[PDB]
């Protein structure tokens, strides 16, 4: 659910 | 007539007591948000006496789970209003946001953003006070699909979750770099392999001059490029709710969580622009953003403020007690390891992750100022989350000394030069817009 | 010896937080209510925590329930002991009047007018304070049927509800106007489709010169009139509790609601006049009317007041966050509505029911002095409730204005002058009772 | 192909256990029902444990409720499908609907036409056998306003209730009568009344050249009619569901009850004979009626049958333990009075009321004969339920003896006439309708 | 509930 | 519940 | 949860 940022932490 | 005051912050991600020291810095800013008739946060933590389970969130960077006695260092603090609607408030599934929701509402503070069902989640709450009231609403656009509420049917109910604001991006590619995604699709068998879903639905289900492969939208254009664009349906969902706030309360307050990036890190993604400038046309007076862990810039709008990050004002990640057994997978461990270890390995012993870096450090508290609706004032009180201290120190917020302060208040002008936004500064390091009105 | 201060007032349909504003004048109604012995009003909304399901109430203008958080707002402003009975405690049926029992107990706040049965709703309810005790019972004549309180028998349980003052309604006609009520009762077929109750019960139900067509009763008499009368049970059963209640207070207050209007509509029913000279008659001190969302007139009979209608003294009917199907249903939309929306459209815009009036804005707060029993002052603070005002800010009770409390004042003596009362007038726009004590 | 047998039965008024009797005649009743493939019956009893209140409903005889023992008793005797939608399904209010599901529920007993909200009421319920499936829908014209149940909105539950099937009767006038209406409504002071309704409304509601006097409605006609009509909601919806049980089973089966007259006491109401033809124009292959406690006629139309009134097929009113205090009020007593000597006196000492007449204790159980959806036959069996036996015996079903079951068949016969029914009649007393297949 | 029948019992 | 004057909003 | 497959009803 982070498609493109990839990490969303 | 009516003039009310909103203290503004962005992700509170708080797993310990003693939120605010004994340093004289920190008990004024507690000073600061009680002084206030509004001050919104955004909860970015699960408090919780046992309900739910944990959910599979690697890419949120694990599970935020705490004891819910972290709910009263948040309102000892000063925080009154709180918005919930980001990409943890799941981290214990839908049992575990009905037992957030049962715990904000037996100590009697205000939220917004997740309910149990989707109208719930979109619903605005009404915070009131003698001077007046204060409507938030609160969405998200990162989360892990299917962690959205949704409305009962006729025949089932609904599913508790967040308020979502869901976006597609699109990949512009030119005619030739089309034509080889085609054949890449046909070549190596990946065509072959929607046979039944074409003789199902009736369509290939990658031919849309759109194109779906990958699970990413293409599109033929002239040159290369990125694209993003808001659901409609969340979009005008929200807005509708936005409208009906508008006729309840003197204030409307939408706080969005979006970890997505632009072009660069710094800027906020285009759909999250399109979003916020709706939110003031259909009556809302200000727009909270948050999620990256560091500040972006700040936009007057029609004169009602963007921010479209204020960072953390909370960051106790690294001090959680409550480690699932997935996240603790993501280290390779010769023993068991505890939760402070699992943190230590985590970042590779402080050299990655948010640690190295004063950006995820620094934060700022915005405190408003409204009179009958329009923006008179909008200080900004920058804060130290102190940069380089141990990690059972560091987390903890503190309004910052002159000198951090400033350079603080550099880098908001900066990231917020763009938008046309300029600032005043004051001598002890704290600033204000410059206004319109 | 025992000197007793007691502050009424009217409809209390809160439904947000803030009930006391900021404003000087809300603070100082505060102090007012505060500062008697006892403050009572007729809480016209139903708090819930979540308890029961939304009955059809369309003709009391749809459902109106609230946040049972509400309930502190009351005791707040000053309210002490709480009238329950009328035509909206039982918008959430039976286990929504349960739930409202709960609620108040678990607040410790005195009420009368419901209970789990018919002797309970009819019961008053004692409010010991140092000074003395007042004695409160809480009656309805406007109700949907059925749902007033039952008792129980031998072998079922009664059933919860409120306590009724039913009345009923007769129809004078000539002798020639007669015969064609009957003319068309036999002409149409009505009179046909009753010749299984005539073979069931032995008579024609209709024919009783009474006579009972169309759900009406009518009677011939030389000239065409209106006559209204209470239920004889409901009046000797609520005078029972009167003298009851007057062995064990000091002081007896009788609250009843009555939208019932008389040859015009700030005249009362001519039963309602019938009952409040009853309830005086029994030993109370007091008889305190509200319904009709505006004020009717005072009188004095045997040295007790009847203030036949105080109106309201919260409005916010229009900021409930909880609206039925049945009610959104009476609104034609081409999309769903928010409850703020579903208002807006119900009211043409503002352009119709209550907004567009003053009368419906303007209160009254009577603070009566009793000394062993016999009233020695009357003090009457007029209350302004925003007329013209946002509808998120209407609806909040504060102390009136000298120009605004001196119209008010004018239109009490006005509707008060056929009773024969009198009014002394201060520089500040309040006034009191002239008494013959 | 598929071969499927259906046996119908009126109200099943049932309080008392050993429904079924040693007569061969009575057992002889279970086989035929037990030998169907579905036996529908209307459940016009409150099986309950103990949950609810009891309601007023003085129009409807009182109070019908029973131990829940007896739906073991109508399980026994060979009853597979229930249908609840009637004017005695809400004798305990929402609570005991809410109990009576939990009750059919924990037995396996299909049931339709109460639920907890409007769709679930409004549903069909599916009854699967090896041989095939019927789907029943169950609703009634027949209830205390507000005992409808309700769907929910966004913000508060549905309403539990039962399946209505509104009407509105409107009174033909002439001109001149209706003049003496109006001059009755100003000359009495009754318009006078309603001078605040048109304030608030902006128009006078009894002015629709209708007219709404006295909570009733009146057209102007060239003659003195009456006439009746179905709510255009609850037949467009109830048809909708039917249209959807078509989809999903072999066999549609609508039951409806209604005690409305037509302009005899034989005859149906006229919105019942459209409600019955409307349903088999949307696929029902059989409509079942009830309420009078006596028979009506019978109807083939489009080759489907409808059976406006097959009476009563359990009649132990009388025989009930649990009466309410207000059921007990309506007879003047000089001392506390039990369940069996307050129904004597009820009923005059049995000199009024049901017993004197014998229509009231005559039945009709139909068994149809269906093939893939086409009536194949329509077998007639009259019941007879003991007219003038002792109170404690008469009510319970047995098949009629040779010379009784061929008067009933006679009434039948005569009932029908008006539809141009015809009637086979066997040596037994035992008949089958005459089919155009 | 029961209008111009007045009984339904 | 409110038959003469319709209304009892 | 249904990668290449697109469709798994
Ligand atoms: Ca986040
Ligand atoms: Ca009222
Ligand atoms: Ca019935």
């Amino acid at each position: 659910g982070c498609g493109y940022a990839i990490v969303c932490f | 007539m009516t003039r009310l005051t909103v203290a503004l912050s962005g992700d509170c991600m708080v797993t310990r007591g003693g939120l605010i020291t004994s340093d004289p810095a920190a008990e004024r800013l507690r000073d600061l948000l009680r002084g206030t008739d509004f001050a919104v946060t955004n909860l970015e933590v699960v408090p919780s006496d046992g309900r739910g389970h944990p959910v599979h969130n690697a890419v949120g960077g694990g599970c935020l789970i705490a004891d819910s006695a972290v709910l009263d260092e948040v309102t000892a603090a000063g925080f009154s209003v709180l918005g919930c609607a980001n990409n943890h408030a799941m981290d214990l599934g839908t049992e575990g946001v009905l037992g957030t929701m049962d715990l904000l509402r037996a100590r009697g503070i205000p939220y917004a953003g997740i309910g149990a069902d989707l109208t719930g989640a979109r619903r605005p709450v009404y915070a009131d006070r003698p001077g007046g009231s204060l409507a938030l609403l609160s969405c998200t656009a990162t989360f892990l699909p299917g962690q959205e509420a949704a409305d009962p049917s006729p025949e089932l109910p609904g599913r508790p979750g967040l308020n979502p604001l869901r976006h597609t991006a699109t990949m512009q590619v030119t005619a030739d770099q089309m034509d080889v995604l085609r054949t890449i699709d046909a070549e190596t068998g990946l065509r072959a392999r929607r046979a039944e879903a074409r003789a199902l639905l009736g369509v290939d289900p990658a031919l849309l001059d759109r194109l779906a492969l990958f699970g990413t939208r293409f599109r033929t254009a002239d040159a290369p490029g990125f694209t993003t664009e808001c659901d409609p349906r969340d979009l005008d969902e929200i807005a509708r709710w936005v409208g009906e706030a508008r006729l309840r309360a003197d204030l409307v307050v939408v706080s969005v969580h979006s970890h997505e990036p632009g072009p660069t890190p710094e800027t906020p993604g285009e759909f999250l622009r399109v979003f916020a400038h709706r939110m003031i046309d259909e009556g809302a007076h200000a727009v909270v953003g948050h999620g990256p862990h560091f500040l972006r810039g700040v936009e007057l709008y029609r004169n009602k403020p963007i921010f479209y990050s204020l960072g953390n004002i909370v960051s106790q990640i690294e001090l959680t007690d409550r480690v699932s057994a997935e996240d603790y997978a993501k280290v390779t461990a010769e023993r068991p390891l505890t939760p402070g270890r699992y943190y230590d390995r985590l970042s590779g012993h402080g050299t990655r992750l948010f640690a190295p870096h004063r950006r995820y450090w620094q934060s700022l508290v915005p405190v408003l100022t409204f009179e009958d609706g329009t923006l008179t004032a909008a200080r900004l009180h920058p804060v130290d989350l102190g940069f380089g201290r141990p990690v059972h120190r560091r987390g903890r917020p503190r309004l910052a000394d002159r000198a951090e302060a400033e350079k603080t208040l550099t880098d908001v002008a900066q990231l917020s030069q763009p938008y046309g936004t300029a600032i005043e500064v004051m001598d002890d390091g704290t600033g204000e817009l410059a206004l319109d009105v």
